[PDB]
């Protein structure tokens, strides 16, 4: 509220309020699966200038 | 000139009649040695008996509500107390 004038005798004064705020940040874990060739199978797929089917 | 001064005196007296403690310079001191019947005056602010835990609120006022019942009037400015019942 507006400030209170201190004149003569007074008991009711304006108040200053306070507040707290809690801030939360979330973290999520995600995953993908991908197919590939076995390590001990590349020699049977190595072409002249590339590797893979 | 003289009529203007007389009108000034009349207006000042009328205005200071509606005042809690009007400032009037006097040529002589008054005698109030007797300690009885000195409390019935317009400048006797507060109350005859007052408690330490009394609630007092200060507000802007319109008019002259001294020693009178006051009501809240909302108008821009803050609401003010005015003589009423």
């Amino acid at each position: 509220a507006n400030p209170t004038t201190i004149a003569n005798e007074v008991n009711t004064i304006s108040t200053i309020g306070f507040s707290s705020e809690v801030v939360r940040l979330n973290y999520l874990k995600l995953q993908y699966k991908f197919r590939h060739l076995k390590q001990t199978s590349e020699k049977f797929y190595t072409s002249d200038s590339y590797i893979g089917d | 000139t003289t009529q203007l001064v007389k009108e000034y005196q009349e207006k000042r007296s009328k205005l200071e009649k509606f005042m809690k403690n009007p400032q009037h310079d006097a040529s002589l001191l008054s005698n109030s040695n007797e300690f009885r019947d000195k409390n019935v005056e317009f400048f006797a602010s507060g109350g005859t008996r007052t408690s330490k835990f009394d609630k007092l609120e200060n507000h802007p006022f319109l008019g002259y509500p001294y020693k009178r019942g006051v009501k809240r009037v909302i108008q821009h400015y803050e609401p003010h107390v005015e003589a009423g019942g």
